[PDB]
């Protein structure tokens, strides 16, 4: 791609969430959508391969379908109440078909099965841009419309959408894939806390994106599509291993990392609000994605996999590639804990 | 075979430094280590320590409710009174319930 | 003369140098003056 | 350059300082009771003006 | 003596892209590292005395 | 609290910018000097508590495991020394740092006012024992300790954190005086049932409670000396000062949910004696004659006597430094021999004398020989047990016996006998090591002299 | 200025600094048959940039000192060893054929990187597209097995079709008789320990596929010796010679500039010779990889970044 | 009760059980037909779900 | 306009069962929705109409632009679909599950 069709796809790729949470109008947060969507195929399909058109395809056709029933929930309470804004008053029914349509756009569980097949056959920087500003505009619409929501409905969505995760994650060994299932559990984190508190949705949010950011990076510092390759990378880039560590720790959430932090006062916020049950499953399914974080670590940091004898020139050539902002964002999302009360509000 | 280094074998450290003292390998570390510890270990915590917990004064009030205790015993034995009261608190400013 | 490349890093960015410099001493001078500042206007308003 | 030699041998006793500051800090922080206990509500000596600092 | 590390076996242990080869998963193969003429054959004639085979990339 | 927990911040950056020729010494020289300054917690005059401020204060149960925690700091220093030497110098200083934050973090557990906060220490003290025993661990079986020890752990700790949340919800602040005096009874509902197991199984995992205890002895082998001394001498206790800290807004269904765990201790550390007869691994051994003591400490707990505070407490302290010091002397036969077989090293007390010596007193601590503060513990515990039930004397028998019978087949088949003449790669002793029995046994010796200090909170 | 997308923006078009002469020149031959000396005879009377043949230290001598490294640090194979016994058990040759063909690859993203800043042609010997003909020989030849064959080729399919193939390929067809002569007369002792049958494996591979792929996309020289040793006319047929076929033709400047950032990345370049594919000949357990990495970090001026050494005389590294 | 048992009771049993359910969960054909017939399902379960609830 | 908004409803509702329920033809898919996206101009239409909303009427414009450029890019990625694999069948996309 020259700069001109580069410039005007990552422009639009920027204006779509923009114009869905700037707008206050249900038509413009669709037409926000599907700017978000037209503008990202491209860079899917920038590689040209047959998986690249694979994940293409199967992303075109499942955010056509939930686009097209956003529209029809927008159209129906056009209809219902004259209006172009989910009031207070527009039908249970409309909502929850806008809550379905926004799930399928997010990826959670149990539309989730595109979600890791996407985010492979994709190079990283594109599985970066998925898996973080992709989920900022459905996030602004389910978040514009938090008391009108369905409580059963998303407690289920939710709860289902971290099974599918930790299951996933323990399962696979592909980077791509075990990132994908990690944003569903994570989605499903963020969507159990949305009808309580939003705030503590745009935490979670936050922070999750400052923990996805360092791991796709640190990723496309050596291309390691596999446990195998990001299991040599202490031959490759030694003083990379630590921070991997205390990230993969973080997004675990396991104390006194920041990744701590959002699952902590979720589960406040939801203990609040009596969900006693909700909240230990949603805790256990935490513990199984700690626990593919955990042999994610082994593999990487704490033991030393065997090496080629190519690495040996590898280690010969130098490298400029790592970039300013990895660590600042690596060190926020380690050591930011303390800082609890100003992260939260 | 895949390459990989040969095991190692330990080797007698006392065949080159026979007054090894289990720190580091030559011989000005190693003893300079064995002194800060024993220095450290021994010198000024086990004994300036020990000093310390031994010349802490009236540890818990043992030695204040012993005295108390002689002082209330001869209160109560000079004056009659009873070495200790069945109750605690006393009944009347207590108001119990009717039933 | 080293290396058989010409290293990137041979010689400091001394734009980059000077900005950075800059850039903390402004932010540091800003900071002072603003928190002053704030702490004149803090005591205006509550009478201190 | 014995100072810089042996520059390391100052870090631990300065955060003892620190420490002992930051607990001389705490204590003056609270002091929301001073004097003003039932066990040890007591009038001040003249040639003092707390009781403990 | 030394402290164990991971061989041939325990690094290969590690592709395979499931972790737990079943009956009905253990066919799957690991996706590549890289992720990764047919034309016309036009027949002029009766426009007529004249055969041409002709070869067209559109 | 404060000035111990700076320098030990400030522990860190000398480890990172000392010479590696002078890290060792001067961290290890530093650590004593922070055991030196956390020795003032004693200076308690008065039956007051030392709140030294909102967030930290000092008890007289929490300041013997602070002072303990400092004093092993530079003894882990020095048994790491050896096994490190030949090892990189960026990855001898993380290791320095992986112990010092340990001690940091530990202190920083054992003072919190607030269970929150001393839950947020408490996994935060369970990643760096991971690390270090997933890192310098020896054997190939390192990797699924940690796994079996981190998610034991961790299965534990959840329902803790619920528990906590919907306290700290119930009453405002979760304070641990503010609850201590604002205590309310509970209704002996199935809620309160099911809150109380969730409050207590975590403590009881970092126990180990029996039956759950099958985390600690892989922990402990695969784990290095470091590792087994943190574990051994501090986490299990922490799991104690837990249950001690929230048993008290617990009233009154301990008194019946108190009866399966009281059992499983007092079976569980028969069972595990009768094992450590028939274990062929000396780590393993002291592993479980660790997990006996602890069910032990679990019963006392449990039964909830002032006296069997008491014997808690002072077998914390006192099995804390016996089974350091049992490690100590086994991981210096491993790193003489190369070889962690029970059987296979026989006649040491020849070629090691003053070792041997240090292994008969680290023995005789072990089964309670009086008047250490090891049998004042177990026959406080056993005081307390037989006033809660009379026939709890018939398994305290059984458990006695069995320890007797292990300590002394430890020593026999260890130090006694004939001696393999085969293991030429014997070197006589480092000062290093003896230095680390020595400085292991003193405390248990000054502690026996006076016992006061280790009572606890009952009187 | 490092190049990227804004120095193309600004304007560094490698079409705009193209000229007649920007040629990538592959002299191809057996093992002594004048390759050397006519593709520098070429290079001179040309004006481009001659790579000779790409050894066991080429990274050596392009990175840091550029002093040769111990053998350890450079691939840990010897052609000495391998030419003593080539069907060692420790896997030597499979080694010594991995590190030649990442040695070539650098070689090759070094030529195409000078060719798309500079504008000059580059004149190498023996590149990547014909090290399968050693691998092939030594296959036939017994030396290596069907798992390291299957390993090269998968590296071959991963790194191979992302670059370009040269515009011109000039062969040196010579017979093994008169191979086996010039071998003999040059006097290396490992070196006269070859097999005539490797020496017609390696004409094999060279006649049977080197060729042909060259010849549907690129231009083909095959000459004799005779026709050779004398580099007039094989520079009269590179000035008489029309490019009108190959994917070259089809390059425009943004495809320019992105080849460009893939060779000026070496890491990208190699990122695919390291594959973890766990052949015993090339896998290296931890122990010894770590060793030999410790090693060439404290190897002076490698223990940091090039120009933060300050034991090599770096300065201002505290202010950059 | 050590080494077979309390193994069998608690950890290992945990572990089978999840690897048994992951696998059965991620035992996916790559589909996007049975995809989409799983999310007409899911569509239809949510409408079921909003009708007895109300 | 009950009856036949509740008919447009329901034309919208067979069109999406028919998306779900894949054949082997994704022209088939892209034409299903397509027949949600004309029943979408429909009752916008309608309702725009009848409710003589002149201020929401472009409404229907832009939902018929912006659902064209989004058909126009599905099917240049059948047209990329049908390049790599000769057809455009469904079961041929089916490498990226493992
Ligand atoms: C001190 C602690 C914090 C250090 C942070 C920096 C870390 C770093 O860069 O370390 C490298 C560097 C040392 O490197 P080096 O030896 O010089 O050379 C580099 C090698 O050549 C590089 O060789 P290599 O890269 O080829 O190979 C090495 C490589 C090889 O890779 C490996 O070996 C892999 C290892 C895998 C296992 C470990 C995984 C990670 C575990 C982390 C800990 C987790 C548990 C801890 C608790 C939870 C934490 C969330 O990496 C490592 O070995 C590890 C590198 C990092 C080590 C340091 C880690 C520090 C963080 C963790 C400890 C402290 C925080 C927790 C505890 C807090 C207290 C309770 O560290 C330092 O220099 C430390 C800082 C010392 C100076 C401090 C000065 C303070 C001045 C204050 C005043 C001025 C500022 C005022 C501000 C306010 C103004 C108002
Ligand atoms: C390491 C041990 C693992 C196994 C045991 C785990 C703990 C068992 C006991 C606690 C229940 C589960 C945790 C709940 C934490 C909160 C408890 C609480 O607040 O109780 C009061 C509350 C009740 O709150 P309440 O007190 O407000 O009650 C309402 C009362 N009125 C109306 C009068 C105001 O109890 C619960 O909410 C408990 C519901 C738990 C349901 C989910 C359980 C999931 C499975 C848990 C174990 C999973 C791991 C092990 C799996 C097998 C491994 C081999
Ligand atoms: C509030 C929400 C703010 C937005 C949150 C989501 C941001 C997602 C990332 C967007 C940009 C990603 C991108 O452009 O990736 C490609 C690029 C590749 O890196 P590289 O080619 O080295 O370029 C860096 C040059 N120094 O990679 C990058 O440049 C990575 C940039 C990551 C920025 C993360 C910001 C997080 C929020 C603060
Ligand atoms: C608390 C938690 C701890 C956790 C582990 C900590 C490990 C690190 C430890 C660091 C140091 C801490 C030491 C703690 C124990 C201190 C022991 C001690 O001195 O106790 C005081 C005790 C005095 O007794 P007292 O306190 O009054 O109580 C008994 C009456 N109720 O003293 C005694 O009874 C005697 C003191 C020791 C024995 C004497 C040693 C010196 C002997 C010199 C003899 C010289 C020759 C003779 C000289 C002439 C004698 C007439
Ligand atoms: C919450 C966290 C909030 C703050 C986040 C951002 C922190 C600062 C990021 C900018 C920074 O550190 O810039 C330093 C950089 C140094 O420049 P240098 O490394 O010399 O690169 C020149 C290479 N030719 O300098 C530059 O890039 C240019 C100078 C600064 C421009 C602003
Ligand atoms: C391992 C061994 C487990 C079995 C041990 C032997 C049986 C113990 C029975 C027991 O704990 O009984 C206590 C209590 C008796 O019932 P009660 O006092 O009337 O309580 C009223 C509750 N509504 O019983 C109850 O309150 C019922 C619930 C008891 C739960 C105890 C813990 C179960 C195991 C957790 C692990
Ligand atoms: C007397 C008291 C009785 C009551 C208390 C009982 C509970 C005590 C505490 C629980 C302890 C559980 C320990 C779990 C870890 C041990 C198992 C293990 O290590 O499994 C390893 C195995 C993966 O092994 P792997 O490394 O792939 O290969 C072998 C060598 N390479 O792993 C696998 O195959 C899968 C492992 C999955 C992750 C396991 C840890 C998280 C478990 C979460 C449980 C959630 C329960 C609730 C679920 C919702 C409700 C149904
Ligand atoms: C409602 C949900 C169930 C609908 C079932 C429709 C019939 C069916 O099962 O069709 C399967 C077929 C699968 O696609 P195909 O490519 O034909 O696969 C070859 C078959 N192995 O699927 C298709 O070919 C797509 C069919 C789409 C049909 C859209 C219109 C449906 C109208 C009827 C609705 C259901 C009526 C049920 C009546 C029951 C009796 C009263
Ligand atoms: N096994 C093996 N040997 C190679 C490879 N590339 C080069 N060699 C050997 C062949 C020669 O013995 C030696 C030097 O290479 P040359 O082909 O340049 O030989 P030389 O310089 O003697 O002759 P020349 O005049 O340049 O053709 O390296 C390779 O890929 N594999
Ligand atoms: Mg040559």
């Amino acid at each position: 791609m020259n700069p001109i069709t580069l410039a005007i796809i990552y422009f639009t790729i920027f204006l779509g969430p923009v114009i869905t949470m700037s707008s206050t109008n249900l038509m413009l947060m669709w037409v926000g959508l599907e700017f978000s969507l037209l503008a990202i195929i491209p860079m899917l399909i920038n590689k040209k391969n047959p998986r690249s058109t694979e994940a293409a395809t199967k992303y075109f056709v499942t955010q056509a379908t939930a686009s097209m029933i956003i529209l029809l929930a927008i159209v129906l309470n056009y209809k219902q109440l004259g209006t172009w804004m989910f009031q207070q008053q527009t039908n249970g029914l409309i909502l929850n078909m806008t809550l379905m349509a926004l799930s399928m756009k997010l990826g959670l569980a149990p539309f989730h099965f595109w979600l890791p097949e996407v985010t492979q056959g994709i190079p990283l920087h594109m599985g970066l841009i998925l898996l973080t500003w992709q989920k900022i505009a459905p996030l602004s619409i389910l978040i514009q419309i938090y008391p009108l929501l369905n409580s059963t409905i998303i407690l289920m969505l939710a709860i289902t959408s971290i099974f599918m995760g930790a299951w996933g994650g323990l399962n696979q060994t592909q980077m791509r894939k075990i990132m994908a299932y990690s944003s569903i559990a994570h989605m499903g984190w963020m969507l159990a806390i949305l009808p309580y508190n939003p705030s503590l949705t745009l935490l979670n949010l936050m922070i999750y994106i400052i923990l996805t950011a360092p791991m796709f990076m640190a990723l496309m510092l050596n291309n390691s599509m596999t446990i195998n390759s990001i299991s040599l990378l202490w031959n490759k880039t030694p003083a990379m291993l630590t921070m991997i560590s205390l990230m993969l720790l973080s997004l675990g959430g396991l104390p006194p990392l920041t990744g701590f932090l959002p699952k902590w006062i979720i589960i406040t916020e939801l203990m609040k609000n009596n969900c006693l049950i909700m909240a230990t499953l949603m805790a256990m399914m935490a513990l199984l994605n700690l626990f593919f974080y955990t042999r994610l670590i082994y593999s990487t940091s704490l033991t030393m996999f065997p090496t080629n004898n190519n690495s040996k020139m590898m280690t010969h050539q130098t490298k400029t590639k790592p970039n300013l902002m990895f660590s600042t964002l690596a060190i926020m999302s380690t050591m930011t804990l303390p800082l609890a009360p100003q992260l939260i509000t | 075979q895949w390459q990989e280094d040969p095991e190692p074998e330990d080797e007698n450290v006392y065949a080159k430094n026979p007054d090894f003292h289990g720190y580091d390998s030559d011989p000005v570390v190693d003893v300079w280590n064995m002194r800060a510890v024993f220095f450290f270990g021994f010198s000024i915590v086990l004994v300036f320590g020990t000093t310390f917990v031994a010349y802490v004064p009236d540890y818990r009030m043992q030695e204040w409710a012993r005295r108390e205790a002689e002082r209330l015993v001869k209160y109560r034995e000079v004056n009659g009174l009873p070495i200790m009261e069945s109750n605690y608190f006393d009944p009347s400013k207590i108001q119990l319930p009717e039933d | 003369k080293f290396y058989v490349r010409e290293p990137v890093n041979a010689k400091p960015n001394w734009l980059a140098v000077g900005l950075s410099v800059g850039a903390s001493v402004f932010m540091w001078i800003y900071l002072i003056q603003t928190h002053n500042e704030d702490v004149l206007e803090y005591k205006r308003r509550n009478g201190l | 350059q014995l100072l810089r030699e042996h520059w390391v041998h100052i870090l631990v006793p300065a955060g003892f300082v620190f420490g002992c500051y930051l607990d001389r800090k705490d204590d003056e922080k609270l002091t929301a009771f001073r004097n003003k206990s039932m066990l040890f509500q007591r009038e001040l000596r003249p040639n003092e003006e707390v009781t403990w600092k | 003596a030394r402290q164990w590390q991971p061989d041939i076996e325990w690094a290969e242990q590690f592709s395979g892209a499931v972790m737990y080869p079943s009956k009905e998963t253990a066919h799957w193969k690991p996706p590549p590292w890289n992720d990764v003429v047919t034309n016309m054959t036009l027949n002029f004639g009766p426009q007529g005395v004249l055969r041409l085979v002709l070869e067209l990339s559109g | 609290m404060l000035k111990i927990i700076l320098p030990s911040l400030m522990l860190l950056p000398l480890t990172w910018l000392s010479s590696p020729k002078k890290t060792w010494t001067n961290v290890t020289s530093y650590s004593f000097l922070i055991s030196l300054t956390s020795l003032t917690l004693l200076w308690q005059t008065d039956e007051n508590y030392k709140n030294f401020s909102n967030m930290f204060s000092s008890d007289p149960l929490s300041t013997p495991l602070i002072i303990l925690t400092a004093w092993l700091l530079p003894l882990m220093l020095m048994a790491s020394q050896n096994h490190l030497k030949k090892d990189n110098n960026v990855l001898q200083k993380l290791y320095i740092s992986m112990l010092i934050s340990l001690q940091i973090l530990l202190i920083m557990t054992f003072s919190a006012t607030e269970l929150i906060m001393f839950y947020i220490l408490f996994e935060a003290t369970l990643i760096p024992t991971l690390i270090i025993i997933t890192r310098w661990g020896n054997q190939t079986e390192r990797l699924n300790a940690g796994i079996y020890f981190l998610f034991y752990t961790l299965i534990g700790s959840i329902p803790l954190l619920i528990a906590l949340i919907l306290i700290q919800n119930h009453v405002g602040t979760l304070n641990l005086m503010i609850l201590s005096f604002t205590t309310h009874t509970l209704d002996a509902s199935w809620s309160n049932n099911l809150l109380w197991l969730a409050c207590m199984m975590a403590f009881l995992i970092k126990m180990p409670l029996y039956g759950v205890h099958l985390w600690l002895p892989k922990a402990h082998v695969e784990a290095p000396i470091a590792g087994s001394m943190i574990l051994a001498a501090i986490l299990l206790k922490l799991g104690s000062y837990g249950m001690i800290r929230i048993s008290i807004i617990l009233d009154p269904l301990t008194k019946y949910m108190a009866y399966p765990f009281i059992l499983l201790s007092l079976w569980g550390m028969i069972m595990t004696s009768s094992i450590c007869l028939r274990q062929t691994d000396l780590k393993s051994l002291i592993a479980y004659s660790s997990v006996s003591h602890m069910a032990l400490v679990i019963a006392s707990i449990m039964i909830q006597t002032p006296w069997s505070f008491m014997g808690a407490t002072m077998l914390m302290i006192a099995h804390g430094l016996t089974s350091s010091l049992l490690f100590c002397l086994a991981n210096s036969n491993y790193e003489r021999i190369h070889s962690r077989t029970m059987i296979m090293a026989r006649g040491l007390q020849m070629v090691f004398p003053l070792m041997a010596t240090w292994w008969l007193m680290a023995s005789l601590a072990n089964l309670a020989l009086p008047p250490s503060i090891n049998l004042m513990g177990e026959l406080f515990i056993t005081m307390s047990l037989f006033s809660w039930s009379n026939f709890t004397i018939i398994l305290m028998g059984i458990n006695i016996i069995i320890t007797g019978m292990y300590s002394m087949y430890m020593i026999i088949t260890t130090q006694r006998g004939k001696l393999t003449n085969h293991m030429i790669n014997l070197q006589p002793s480092h000062t290093r090591e003896l230095t680390l029995m020595a400085l292991h046994m003193i405390p248990l010796i000054l502690l026996t002299t006076s016992p006061k200090l280790i009572t606890g909170l009952t009187m | 200025l490092r190049y990227g997308l804004l120095a193309a923006i600004l304007g560094d078009k490698t079409t705009k600094k193209l000229h007649e002469y920007s040629r990538v020149i592959t002299v191809d031959g057996n093992i002594c048959s004048g390759k050397n000396k006519l593709a520098k005879e070429i290079a001179q009377q040309l004006g481009m940039k001659h790579y000779p043949e790409a050894g066991i230290q080429y990274s050596s001598t392009t990175t840091g000192d550029g002093r040769p490294l111990d053998i350890e640090f450079s691939g840990s194979c010897s052609l000495e060893k391998f030419y003593d016994d080539p069907k060692s058990n420790d896997g030597n040759s499979y080694r010594l054929q991995s590190w030649l063909y990442a040695s070539r690859l650098l070689q090759y993203a070094d030529a195409l990187e000078h060719l798309l800043s500079t504008g000059q042609g580059v004149v190498l010997e023996r590149s990547i597209y014909s090290d399968f003909v050693f691998l092939e020989a030594m296959y036939n030849q017994g030396y290596i097995r069907k798992q390291c064959v299957d390993h090269y080729n998968e590296i071959k399919r991963l790194t191979l079709p992302e670059y370009l193939p040269p515009h011109a390929v000039i062969y040196i067809d010579v017979p093994v008789p008169e191979v086996q002569s010039r071998i003999q007369k040059k006097g290396d002792p490992h070196e006269m320990k070859v097999t005539s049958a490797y020496l017609q494996d390696i004409e094999n591979a060279y006649k049977k596929t080197f060729l042909p792929k060259m010849s549907e996309m690129c231009e083909v020289l095959v000459y004799d010796s005779w026709e050779a040793e004398d580099p007039t006319k094989v520079v009269e047929d590179i000035e008489y010679l029309k490019y009108n076929k190959g994917p070259w033709l089809k390059q425009d400047d943004w495809t320019f500039h992105y080849l460009r950032m893939l060779v000026q990345d070496k890491t990208e370049v190699l990122n695919y010779t390291t594959i973890p594919v766990y052949l015993p000949e090339i896998t290296i357990g931890a122990h010894q990889g770590s060793r030999i990495y410790n090693s060439f970090r404290e190897l002076p001026g490698r223990k940091y970044a090039p120009g933060y050494n300050a034991e090599v005389g770096d300065k201002w590294i505290w202010l950059k | 009760l050590d080494l077979i048992w309390l193994e069998k009771t608690i950890p290992k049993s945990t572990s089978t059980l999840h690897t048994n359910m992951t696998t059965l969960t991620t035992n996916q054909k790559g589909l996007i037909k049975l995809y989409f017939m799983s999310f007409l399902i899911n569509i239809i379960l949510i409408i079921i779900l909003y009708s007895i609830n109300l | 306009m009950p009856s036949t908004f509740f008919n447009l409803t329901m034309a919208f509702s067979l069109s999406l069962l028919g998306t779900l329920m894949f054949r082997s033809h994704l022209m088939s898919t892209l034409l299903c929705l397509e027949g949600m996206v004309l029943s979408l101009f429909i009752m916008t239409s309608v309702t725009s109409l009848n409710s003589n909303s002149m201020s929401s009427m472009p409404i229907p414009i832009t939902i018929l632009v912006f659902a064209a450029c989004e058909a126009a890019v599905g099917l240049a990625l059948l047209v990329k679909v049908s390049n790599t694999y000769g057809t455009d069948y469904v079961q041929n996309l089916n490498l990226l599950q493992c």
